[PDB]
């Protein structure tokens, strides 16, 4: 099965936000569904639960009357309306395709991160990372992209819009002493196709939609 | 109440028998608590392993035996392996809620080679024109994830403008880390070269870039 | 020369629907159809020669527990029919024909079609002493159960007495179960479960049921038979073919003395081995 969640952004305390997990791969409307979260302290917490679409919906005493879980048996999508948000609602929320008749917490996802801070959502500053020229190892090469001074997390970086899936590592972000992050991704590409292929850095910041493409060229400069 | 407590970090070797606990604060963990066991793999892969305090998923080997030891639960792994190194959570059922533990980080002795490969990048021409300078030292494909970062500029120790992240697991169960040196465009062009020193279990890897 | 083969290594991927009768449990299992699950209303009083349980089956009703599940799933399979005869027991002061919105048989409440939920009748719950003899000349299969509430407050709210008991005995057997109340995890939204039991009645035998609470009543019995029928767990489709041997990986021919696809077979299937090719000269 496959369940992908969306709804990344920044909210202020007392605000609202809707999360959605599009469940695919197997039969929907037959299994129960729930929402689970993991705080930045890596503490698991149960949030909500729905019974195949349900007359039965129950939330945690922390999130009763502030959240509401919904299900769409037609679109195969499960929604989670977060309302009257607090600072303590900051976590990566997971959508679980679990059925308590045989399994308790079987399927989890890659998560979606929502932050409730009240701070200003700022935009990243993308700078190109120039490839290595000399003192080679007979090896490929290393070029990348620098996503500097963004908040909040996360940012997703692809290469050639899904055409460069082999030899790329996206490194985690650093919480610098400014309340902002900084991420770096570097690909490994042979120097033979280094002056023939155009390599594009595609950064897409979901909270504040900054879909920027960045070209990394040898600049004939030192 | 509903406070679930367990161990924070354990370690074992392939072939040995492990046992994880799940203690309850309001009293004894009864069979009516339906102890759950999740498996936190890298890239946030929380796979559910055991439910009902003994019922096991169809894809989990028979080495995972769920039981109720003493006044708490148990996760016995008879025949531990390298693929069992992960964070394992417990979830006890109380008549109205679903509470979780803190997680027991299981360490396993294996993965023969964890030597890191280091990559260093100077600031970009666009960044230098923007009155900013930030060098990037990327450490990847190493195990375990315990390294010390050191930057050097013209044979002198550098400890200002350096923020560095704790290594996290990659997709191949190896660790990776990143170190950044924030400077001013004047300091970058005034020195001969900058070096990022990485040491991991005796072997020291340091790479140097120059403004040419 | 050449060498003829003696092992069937290959399969069809689909099940041939001849010459046996195949019954597909598209969204239902054999126990879901045996109890009468509202989404399993196609298989009521149906027949078969081989049942097919799919991995895509589910249950949209009361979470039920079946002790001796494998012992029940096998004796009904070889019966080859859901031949259910409504009986009409005497449930006096029982407030029968009950259900819940989780076992939805239409808009409002509902329950299983082959079993009956007996609530309280006002503020009274009498003790049950009913009997139903088997004067015919065939074995009877009676399906019943017991209710496990979530708390003592809904046990006292559905049944006057704080604790129940269901005793279903025959001239050679006796079954007495005491309910175990508990707020179990929400499966399909309910903190309650139900355990399912059955009792077989032979010719010359009389069925006796006794209870003082927490009884799920039957609406009749099932006509048992001794057939070549069975049940298979497969996700292979049904094709408009004719093949004697059936395999969970797809039907195979019976021309070779051995097979290599699966040890679980049905029909005039060859012997099972693990070797790949076996060639003999001719």
């Amino acid at each position: 099965v496959k369940l992908v969640e969306s709804g990344e952004g920044l909210v202020k305390p007392g605000g609202s936000l809707k999360l959605s997990c599009a469940a695919s791969g197997f039969t929907f409307s037959s299994y129960d569904m729930s929402w689970v979260r993991q705080t930045p302290e890596k503490r698991l917490e149960w949030v909500a639960y729905i019974s195949s679409g349900g007359d039965y919906i129950y939330y945690a005493d922390t999130v009763k009357g502030r959240f509401t879980i919904s299900r769409d048996n037609a679109r195969n999508t499960l929604y989670l309306q977060m309302s009257s948000l607090k600072s303590e609602d900051t976590a990566m929320y997971y959508c679980t395709r679990v059925g308590e008749y045989d399994a308790w917490f079987a399927y989890w996802d890659q998560g979606t991160l929502v932050t409730v801070s009240g701070a200003s959502t700022k935009g990243p500053s993308v700078f190109p990372l120039a490839p290595s020229s000399k003192s080679t190892s007979g090896g490929t090469a290393a070029l990348g992209c620098l996503v500097k001074d963004y908040f909040p997390e996360p940012v997703t970086v692809s290469w050639n819009s899904g055409a460069l899936t082999s030899g790329v590592h996206t490194f985690p972000a650093v919480l610098q002493s400014s309340g902002l992050y900084s991420l770096s991704s570097v690909v490994t590409v042979p120097s033979s196709s280094l002056g023939t292929q155009t390599y594009i850095c595609n950064v897409n910041h979901k909270p504040s939609n900054t879909k920027v493409d960045k070209r990394v060229e040898p600049k004939s400069c030192d | 109440q509903a406070v679930v407590t367990q161990e924070s970090a354990l370690t074992t070797s392939p072939g040995e028998t492990v046992t994880l606990t799940c203690r309850s604060s309001t009293g004894a963990v009864t069979t009516s608590n339906y102890a759950n066991w999740v498996q936190e793999k890298p890239d946030h892969l929380f796979a559910g392993l055991i439910g009902g305090t003994k019922n096991r998923a169809p894809g989990v080997p028979a080495r995972f035996s769920g039981s109720l030891i003493g006044d708490k639960a148990a996760l016995t792994i008879t025949g531990a392996q390298t693929e069992d190194e992960a964070i394992y959570f417990c979830a006890l059922w109380y008549s109205n809620h679903w509470v979780f533990g803190g997680g027991t980080k299981l360490t396993v002795l294996g993965q023969p080679k964890g030597a890191p490969s280091v990559t260093l990048f100077p600031p970009s021409s666009e960044e230098l024109q923007a009155n900013k300078a930030t060098l990037v030292c990327l450490i990847s494909d190493f195990y375990p994830g315990a390294v010390t970062v050191a930057w050097k500029a013209d044979s002198s120790p550098v400890k200002a403008g350096v923020e560095t992240t704790t290594p996290s697991k990659q997709s191949n169960n190896k660790y990776a880390a990143s170190s950044y040196l924030s400077l001013t465009p004047e300091q970058w062009k005034s020195h001969r070269s900058y070096s990022c020193q990485v040491t991991h279990e005796g072997s020291t890897v340091e790479k140097t870039v120059a403004p040419t | 020369t050449n060498a003829t083969e003696l092992v069937q290594s290959s399969s069809t991927g689909k099940i041939c629907n001849n010459p046996h009768r195949i019954l597909d449990g598209i969204d239902c299992t054999l126990i879901d159809a045996l109890l009468g699950d509202p989404h399993c209303d196609v298989f009521q009083n149906e027949t078969w020669d081989l049942f097919v349980e799919r991995s895509k089956a589910f249950s949209n009703c009361y979470p039920y527990d079946v002790p001796d599940y494998a012992s029940l799933r096998s004796l009904v399979a070889s019966s080859g029919t859901l031949e259910f005869i409504t009986e009409g027991f005497t449930w006096t002061g029982v407030t029968q024909n009950g259900g819940s919105n989780a076992c939805k048989r239409g808009p409002g409440s509902g329950f299983f079609s082959r079993l009956n939920w007996l609530t309280k009748s006002g503020s009274t719950y009498p003790v049950l002493n009913v009997t139903m003899p088997n004067n015919d000349n065939f074995d009877k299969l009676y399906i019943w159960g017991i209710h496990h509430p979530s708390t003592d407050q809904e046990q006292t709210s559905l049944y006057v007495q704080a604790s129940g008991r269901v005793t279903v005995s025959t001239r050679r057997s006796q079954q007495t179960i005491i309910p175990n109340i508990g707020s179990r995890p929400w499966v399909r939204g309910l903190s309650s479960r139900i355990s399912i039991y059955w009792t077989i009645v032979k010719p010359g035998d009389v069925l006796v049921i006794n209870s003082n609470g927490n009884l799920i009543a039957p609406r009749g019995y099932f006509k048992m038979r001794t057939g070549k029928s069975s049940i298979m767990r497969s996700d292979a489709p049904i094709d408009t073919c004719i093949s004697e041997c059936i395999t969970p990986n797809g039907s195979i021919p019976n021309d070779k003395p051995f097979q290599n696809v699966n040890k679980i077979t049905y029909g005039a299937c060859p012997k099972y081995v693990k070797q790949n090719t076996l060639k003999l000269a001719t």
